[PDB]
RNA sequence: CGCAAGACGGACCAGAGCGAAAGCAUUUGCCAAGAAUGUUUUCAUUAAUCAAGAACGAAAGUCGGAGGUUCGAAGACGAUCAGAUACCGUCGUAGUUCCGACCAUAAACGAUGCCGACCGGCGAUGCGGCGGCGUUAUUCCCAUGACCCGCCGGGCAGCUUCCGGGAAACCAAAGUCUUUGGGUUCCGGGGGGAGUAUGGUUGCAAAGCUGAAACUUAAAGGAAUUGACGGAAGGGCACCACC
C-alpha cells in the first residue's frame, strides 16, 4: 500500500502548518498539493476552546499525522509554515514550532522550510474601526 | 467504512530535459471507474520545485512551476510553466536606506508561449561613501526602468521557450540589466523575480516530445 | 459636563423649540 | 537513555520564589558536550546530575 | 504646557500623513507618530534548531528567516513595555538603546 | 486549479519632497502650471498689507444617477455585570466607492498674520550652480553618471550658547520694549448667563454668519515648588513575607 521505492530514496510530501492564535492545522498533501494524505487539527485532540491553539495539542495533532502517512509510504515533508495573514497578524501562532518539533521527533525526514502567508499589496478596511479593540 | 486509499495509485513525475535531474518526486491519483478519467485528473496539476532540486550546482532560492500536460503509463509529463523567488530571498533584498527599481514586461516567444516578466533592483552604495543613504533621482529610476524593459523584451520575443528557460536557469538577463545600469546608477541584487504564463499555443504532442527528448 | 455634549443638548433644545415655535404660528 | 553529567559552574537562581538553580553541565560520555540545566535542590560545582532526558534545554537567565 | 518640542511625531514641513493600524489593537494612527519595530527571527526556536539539523535530509541547510514589520500606538507600546517612561532631562535623548554588545 | 466584482497601492517610506491651505505614493503617455538656481537680457517703481467683493476648502451630512468587496452609525441578538440600555463577540441598515448639484464646519495647530532690516557658533540634509587630488561604468579618448573634499544661494529641520527676552515652561525669536515710534490687517478687556434669546441674512434640511440684556459671583485661570496618592514604570529589604 503506497509507492514501490528503494530504501535509499524517499518519498516527499508537502506539510502546511496553518497556526493561528485559536486553531492549529497540520496538513499532508502530495508535492502538486492537489491530493490530500492525512488532515489533524488541534481541535480534534483536546476538548476544549482554549486549548486548541496550545503546544500540546499541535504536539499531539503531528504524531497523528506523522503515523497515518508514515502508513502510506511517505518519509520525507516539505514545509509551508502558514499564518492567518491578511488584515490581520502575520506572526504564527504558538503551535507551529510545536508542531515542527513533534512532526521531528517521529521519525519523519524534513525538506525544506518556507513562509507562506499571504501578504496583501494593499487590501480592504480592518475590523475595529477607528478606536481599535478596546476589550 | 472503506478505505479510499485502497483506490489510490502512484505516478511518477519527470522534469523536462533542460534540467539534469529528471525525477522530481511521485504523485497519487483515483484509478478509472469508468466515470472519471485518471489522466484528465492528472493533468493541469503545478509543481514548485526548487532549482537546487533540478540542478546541483545552481541556487536554492529560484524556484519553478511545472505543469502536467501528458501522460504515458506511469510517467507524467511536465513543462515549463512559471518561475519564482522564495520569500524569505525578497524580504532580505529589501532593505531601508535605499532605493528600489521594478518594472513588468509582456513578450511572446517564437514559438507562441506568451509570458509576463518581472525584475527588480536597488541602488548600491560606494565602497567609501560617507553619505548614509543612497537614492536615485527620478529621472535615473525611469531610465533604469526603461534599460529593464529593453532588455528583458530583446532576449525573450527572439528567442524560443526552451532557449528562455536556459537564459532563466543562471538569469543572464539579470547580470546583462545590472551591467547595462551601472553608468546610470550603480545597482546590486538585480534579478528577474517572478515570471508569468499568459497565453500557451494549441498542444502538440511532438513538442512535447521533442522538449523530453 | 463635557462641552461637546452639552453644544449637542443645546442644539437638540433648539431643534425642539423650532419645530414647537412654527413659523406659521 | 539514563545520561549522567558533571556540574561545571554554577548560573543562578531563577524560579518565582528563587528555588530553582541554574547551572552548566558536561555530559560524562562526552566531555565536548555541555548545555544549562535547572536544579532542585542544594548543588555546588562537580556535582553529578542524573539526567533521565538529556535533550531539553533550560532559557537561561 | 508642551511636552515635546517635535509633538511626539516626525511631521515637518506637510500637513496630512496616511493613517495605519495597529497590530495589536487595529486602532488608526498616523504612520509617523506609530512605533515601528522590524522584526528578523528564526522559524525554529533554539531547541528545534539542533532537533531539525539532524532530521534534515540536506547537509549545512540554513534555516529561513521571518521579517515582519509591527506598528504599534502609544497605548500598546507602553503597554507591552517595548517603549517606556523617561526622566524629563532623559526624554531628548533619541540615540537607540545598546542593544550591540 | 480557474473565473467575476469592488475597494485599496504594503515592504522601499525618512523629523525626506511638493502644494495657498485642505492635501499628495503601481507603470506609461498626453495636457497645462510652478519654486529654486544660472544670467554683463528686457521694463523702469510697475510695490506691501488689505473694507467691499471673490476662488478653493478634511471628515461627516443633504438631493438626484451608477455600483455595492471590506468595514460599519442605527438595529436585532449572545456575553459581562448588583444593574449596561457600554466597553467584548455574531450579524447588519444608511454610509464607506464613482458622476452631477448643495453644505463651508475641525485641536482646519507651529494653539505663534504678512512684508522688510540687524543681531552668535556647529554638523548634517534636499535642489541648482561653481572649484578641486583621487577611485569606479560607458572596451580607447574627452565628456557624462556613482563616490570624496570644499564654496554660494533659496528650503525642511537639529545641537549648543550668560545675544538678549519672559511669570516661568521655554524662545536665535516668543530678541533688537519705561533707552517705550519700519509698514499694515484681524482681534482681547475678571468668572458665568452664552455663542443663549431676538432681529437680519444664506440653505431643501441639518445648520452657517452677525449677535445682546436682565440676573448672579470674589474669584476663575497660567507656569513652577514641596508633599500625598495612582487598578504607572524600575530597583531594595523582611521567617511579625514567601520558598
Ligand atoms: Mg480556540
Ligand atoms: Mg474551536
Ligand atoms: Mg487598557
Ligand atoms: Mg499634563
Ligand atoms: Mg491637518
Ligand atoms: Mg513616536
Ligand atoms: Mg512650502
Ligand atoms: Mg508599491
Ligand atoms: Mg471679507
Ligand atoms: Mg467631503
Ligand atoms: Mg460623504
Ligand atoms: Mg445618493
Ligand atoms: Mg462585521
Ligand atoms: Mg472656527
Ligand atoms: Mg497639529
Ligand atoms: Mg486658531
Ligand atoms: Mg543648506
Ligand atoms: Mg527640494
Ligand atoms: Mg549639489
Ligand atoms: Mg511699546
Ligand atoms: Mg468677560
Ligand atoms: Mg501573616
Ligand atoms: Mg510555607
Ligand atoms: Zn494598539
Amino acid at each position: 500500500l503506497g509507492p514501490q521505492v528503494a530504501e535509499g530514496e524517499n518519498v516527499f510530501g508537502v506539510c502546511h502548518i496553518f497556526a493561528s492564535f485559536n486553531d492549529t492545522f497540520v496538513h499532508v498533501t502530495d508535492l502538486s498539493g492537489k491530493e490530500t494524505i492525512c488532515r489533524v487539527t488541534g481541535g480534534m485532540k483536546v476538548k476544549a476552546d482554549r486549548d486548541e491553539s496550545s503546544p500540546y495539542a499541535a504536539m499531539l495533532a503531528a504524531q497523528d499525522v506523522a503515523q497515518r502517512c508514515k502508513e502510506l509510504g511517505i518519509t520525507a515533508l516539505h514545509i509551508k509554515l502558514r499564518a492567518t495573514g491578511g488584515n490581520r497578524t502575520k506572526t504564527p501562532g504558538p503551535g507551529a514550532q510545536s508542531a515542527l518539533r513533534a512532526l521531528a521527533r517521529s521519525g519523519m525526514k524534513i525538506g525544506r522550510i518556507e513562509d507562506v502567508t499571504p501578504i496583501p499589496s494593499d487590501s480592504t478596511r480592518r475590523k475595529g474601526g477607528r478606536r481599535g479593540r478596546r476589550l | 467504512v472503506v478505505d479510499p486509499f485502497s483506490k489510490k495509485d502512484w505516478y511518477d513525475v519527470k522534469a523536462p530535459a533542460m534540467f539534469n535531474i529528471r525525477n522530481i518526486g511521485k504523485t497519487l491519483v483515483t484509478r478509472t471507474q469508468g466515470t472519471k478519467i485518471a489522466s484528465d485528473g492528472l493533468k493541469g496539476r503545478v509543481f514548485e520545485v526548487s532549482l537546487a532540486d533540478l540542478q546541483n550546482d545552481e541556487v536554492a532560492f529560484r524556484k519553478f512551476k511545472l505543469i502536467t500536460e501528458d501522460v504515458q503509463g506511469k510517467n507524467c509529463l511536465t513543462n515549463f510553466h512559471g518561475m519564482d523567488l522564495t520569500r524569505d530571498k525578497m524580504c532580505s533584498m529589501v532593505k531601508k536606506w535605499q532605493t528600489m527599481i521594478e518594472a513588468h514586461v509582456d513578450v511572446k516567444t517564437t514559438d507562441g508561449y506568451l509570458l509576463r516578466l518581472f525584475c527588480v533592483g536597488f541602488t548600491k552604495k560606494r565602497n567609501n561613501q560617507i553619505r548614509k543613504t543612497s537614492y536615485a533621482q527620478h529621472q535615473q529610476v525611469r531610465q533604469i526602468r526603461k534599460k529593464m524593459m529593453e532588455i528583458m523584451t530583446r532576449e525573450v520575443q527572439t528567442n524560443d521557450l526552451k532557449e528562455v528557460v536556459n537564459k532563466l536557469i543562471p538569469d543572464s538577463i539579470g547580470k546583462d540589466i545590472e551591467k547595462a545600469c551601472q553608468s546610470i546608477y550603480p545597482l546590486h541584487d538585480v534579478f528577474v523575480r517572478k515570471v508569468k504564463m499568459l497565453k500557451k499555443p494549441k498542444f502538440e504532442l511532438g513538442k512535447l516530445m521533442e522538449l523530453h527528448g | 459636563m463635557r462641552a461637546k455634549w452639552r453644544k449637542k443638548r443645546m442644539r437638540r433644545l433648539k431643534r425642539k423649540r423650532r419645530k414647537m415655535r412654527q413659523r406659521s404660528k | 537513555p539514563i545520561k549522567l553529567a558533571r556540574v561545571t559552574k554554577v548560573l543562578g537562581r531563577t524560579g518565582s520564589q528563587g528555588q530553582c538553580t541554574q547551572v552548566r553541565v558536561e555530559f560524562m560520555d562526552d566531555t565536548s558536550r555541555s548545555i544549562i540545566r535547572n536544579v532542585k535542590g542544594p548543588v555546588r560545582e562537580g556535582d553529578v546530575l542524573t539526567l533521565l532526558e538529556s535533550e531539553r534545554e533550560a532559557r537561561r537567565l | 504646557t508642551k511636552k515635546r518640542r517635535n509633538n511626539g511625531r516626525a511631521k515637518k514641513g506637510r500637513g496630512h500623513v496616511q493613517p495605519i493600524r495597529c497590530t495589536n489593537c487595529a486602532r488608526c494612527v498616523p504612520k509617523d507618530k506609530a512605533i515601528k519595530k522590524f522584526v528578523i527571527r528564526n522559524i525554529v526556536e533554539a531547541a528545534a534548531v539542533r532537533d531539525i539539523s539532524e532530521a534534515s535530509v540536506f547537509d549545512a541547510y540554513v534555516l529561513p528567516k521571518l521579517y515582519v514589520k509591527l506598528h504599534y500606538c502609544v497605548s500598546c507600546a507602553i503597554h507591552s513595555k517595548v517603549v517606556r517612561n523617561r526622566s524629563r532631562e532623559a526624554r531628548k535623548d533619541r540615540t537607540p538603546p545598546p542593544r550591540f554588545r
